This record gives structure tokens, C-alpha cells and sequence, in this order.
């Protein structure tokens, strides 16, 4: 992953704000991709072990759910807190 | 008001957003065009230490009330908002006006713009082309510069 | 892991029994397989890749805390929830 | 009090916990050890169709109440305490009481088998060596059988 941080230098920051976006009900690492490329207009630099490297990323979390999907969301920090708190209590 | 139009392809726009803010970023509304990009955008400011709240259509309107108390109070620095629920915006004397987005109607770009003053606004070559003529004509109302990228389109 | 699962077959129910005792402050790799030791005198059965092996349990979580830490924990189920409830509640 | 002790190996007491769950689960209370311990067993048990609660030293005194009062109504089968927090339960008329972990105290196992009946007890002899003697008095004082197994201690 030295290499995927050493030229994507936003990548965790990256990835936390997608997961903000969809904390509601979490996101699967496809939708991770696919919502990467379209934010960013490259395509997510790792294609194996992303559950690995999500989980290095302050803050991001990884859940079985018992669909036996395995869903990605984000704990609340001081800097992100706030919108956090809206989209979770937004609109169902 | 003060107008300046950029040139910037769409994956260009984040950098060209920070560089700006970096500059000054107080009282900054930024106009987006989706829900996601307007979240996604007000995190990633956020991480970069510019506090920015957000609005869009998915918020209960005690939150977009909530939202927009932030920036009046200046707990938020930047406010992201989408191009449709920006039109019952009620807030003026903004700083800074930003179309992240260029509008796809004339009358909103007028209306963003009344809300502050300066409007920098990014025009996207591959998406803003239908708009370039009406957005002459704003310019030229309100005795401004025309950039050349405007008129070849 | 199916070979895993085979000679373990109440493995899902013994991590889960762990994680959800543990539910206040989550739980490190390490200190799951410490724990599943004690517990059942065998030793844990996985040496590495063991965070997508917990993930494939249902109800696990796994989080990147900010203290740089990998934490294990559970969502509630229809049979756990009640202990998880009085877990979560209990003295600090 | 109908007393049945089985010698089991520490890591060979839930199977045969499970076991007799199996035959029989209903207002079952389980003596353990440690306060994990009771929480990993209840969920274990839960998660084998038997619904299962515990007391224990790190709960809260309401959180007690509550387990109990699970217990008594019925909702939950099995109750797993520990050896500690079981010399503060008033609770009796139980079905089966199960010393998975056996009592330090013969005094412990004395006041136990009044709290119900069948009283089941596992005895680890890499463990519980020391109370053989004292447990054979009180099986014998109660006209139950003596398992060999005791004396050889």
C-alpha cells in the first residue's frame, strides 16, 4: 500500500468522504470502486486485499452483515462529525 | 459583482477549489451539482481544515436550517450547496460565491451570484458548452471581462 | 478457511461469544486468539490473513480505531441482543 | 435434592453442558467461575437455541434485576451467574441448578443445592481436588451415591 499512498496522497480522505456519503447503510467495496472512479475519474488503485487496506484507514469500519454482504462505513471524528451526524439522520 | 470564469475540466475542479480557499475560504458558498458530490466535497474540506457544512435535497429541513445557522455563525467556514436546493436558499452578502458546477439555466447562475462582492465560477468544456453564450451576455450586462474560452464555444 | 470450518465447527459462535464479552471496547486479533485459547484449550486456527476470515462471520465488525488499532467487535442479533445490550451498559 | 457429580476435563464442560440442555433446559441456572466466562456461555447457549442470561459482578444492579426477572418469567431458559454473584441471588425453586465450575466452598455447594429438584455438578480433577473429601460427606449426609472417582482424590 506504500505505493498506492505514494500516488494517491489523498486516498484515505478520499475514500472517508465516499463512506460519509453513503453511511446510512454502508457500502460494498464494488460500490467503493465504482463511486471512486466517478469522483475522481480514476479507477481505485487496488483491485485485491482491499478489505485490508480499507481497515488501515483511520476511522473506517467493516461489517458482516448477516445478507453476507460485507458493508463499509466510517466512525465519527472531530473533523467530520458534524456531517456525519446529517446524513445519517437525513432522509431514509 | 465581481466575476471571474475558469476553464477547468471536471476532475481539475477539487484542486483548483482548494488552491482558492487556500487563499481565502470565510463565508464561501460553493454550489455543486449532485448530493453525494456535495457531501463528498464538504468531508474532504473538512479533513483539509476548512470546517464546511453542507445542503442538499436529502436533509430534513431542521438540518438544512441547522446547516446554514453553522455558516451564518461561523462555525463552518464553507458551505456546499446543489444547484437545486440552492434556488430557496435564503442568505445574502455571501463573500464568496463559487459555482463548483456551472448551472445549466442563465437565471440561476444570476441568481447564485445575487447572493453576494465576488462569483468565481469553473466551466467545464465537455459539459457547461450550451451555457457559454447566455453567460457572455450576464458578463458583458455587468460591464465584466469575457474570456476567449466563452466565445469559441 | 473450509478447512478451517470443517475442524471447527462452532467457530462463528465461539468468536462471537468473545467479541460480544468484549463489546465495550472491542478486541485485537491477538487478544482473540489469547482468549480463544483459554476458552477452549486450542489454540486459535489461523495464523494470518485472520481479519477476512473474522469478516466473514456474520455480525462481526473490524474498525481502524485512531489510536491506529484494529478492533473486532459485533452488531446485535435476534438471539444475542440481549446480552450485548446489558454488555454495552454494564460497569466501565 | 436428586446430586449427580461427573468428572470432566475444564475443556470437555460445555459438550456436556450442552448434553443435558439438550434433554432438558428449562429453569436451568449455571454456576460459573469468571464473568467472561458467563457472558461467552450465554451467548454460546443463545446462539444454540438456548436462550440464555447472566449475572454477574460487572453489571449494574438493574441489569440483575432484569436478568432475573427474564429468568422468572420465562423468556429466558438458562441463567449462567458466577460463583461470586450466586451468594447474593435470592432465587428458588429452580429446576435444575449445574455447577459447570464447582464451588471452592462446600458451604457454596450446600447452599446451591438448597436453591432448588436436581443439582448437577462437573468436577475437574486438575481443579477441584481439594473439596473431594467434603463433597463425598455431603453426598453421603444426603443419600446420594458416591462416584468412585471422589475417593480417589
Amino acid at each position: 500500500y506504500i505505493s498506492v499512498r505514494e500516488e494517491y496522497p489523498d486516498i484515505d480522505s478520499e475514500v472517508r468522504a465516499i463512506l460519509l456519503s453513503h453511511a446510512q447503510n454502508g457500502i460494498t467495496i464494488s460500490s467503493i470502486k465504482s463511486e471512486y472512479r466517478k469522483l475522481t475519474g480514476n479507477p481505485f488503485p487496488l483491485h485485491d486485499n482491499v478489505t485490508d487496506f480499507l481497515l488501515t484507514i483511520p476511522n473506517v469500519t467493516a461489517e458482516c452483515s448477516e445478507s453476507g454482504k460485507r458493508i463499509f462505513n466510517l466512525k465519527a471524528s472531530l473533523k467530520n462529525g458534524h456531517l456525519l451526524d446529517m446524513v445519517l439522520n437525513q432522509k431514509e | 459583482v465581481k466575476q471571474t470564469i475558469y476553464e477547468v475540466n471536471k476532475y481539475a475542479k477539487r484542486s483548483k477549489l482548494i488552491e482558492i480557499l487556500s487563499e481565502q475560504a470565510d463565508g464561501t458558498i460553493v454550489f455543486v451539482e449532485t448530493k453525494r458530490g456535495a457531501d463528498f466535497l464538504a468531508s474532504f474540506l473538512s479533513e483539509k481544515e476548512f470546517p464546511t457544512t453542507s445542503i442538499h435535497g436529502d436533509r430534513l429541513q431542521s438540518q438544512r436550517e441547522q446547516a446554514l445557522r453553522d455558516f451564518k455563525n461561523g462555525s463552518m467556514k464553507v458551505l456546499i450547496a446543489t444547484s437545486v436546493a440552492s434556488r430557496g436558499l435564503d442568505i445574502k452578502n455571501i463573500k464568496h460565491v463559487i459555482n463548483y458546477d456551472m448551472p445549466s439555466k442563465i437565471d440561476d447562475y444570476v441568481h447564485r451570484i445575487g447572493r453576494t462582492g465576488r462569483a468565481t465560477s469553473f466551466f467545464d468544456p465537455e459539459k457547461d458548452r450550451a451555457i457559454a453564450a447566455d453567460l457572455v451576455k450576464i458578463l458583458e450586462g455587468s460591464g465584466q471581462t469575457v474570456p476567449d474560452f466563452l466565445r469559441t464555444c
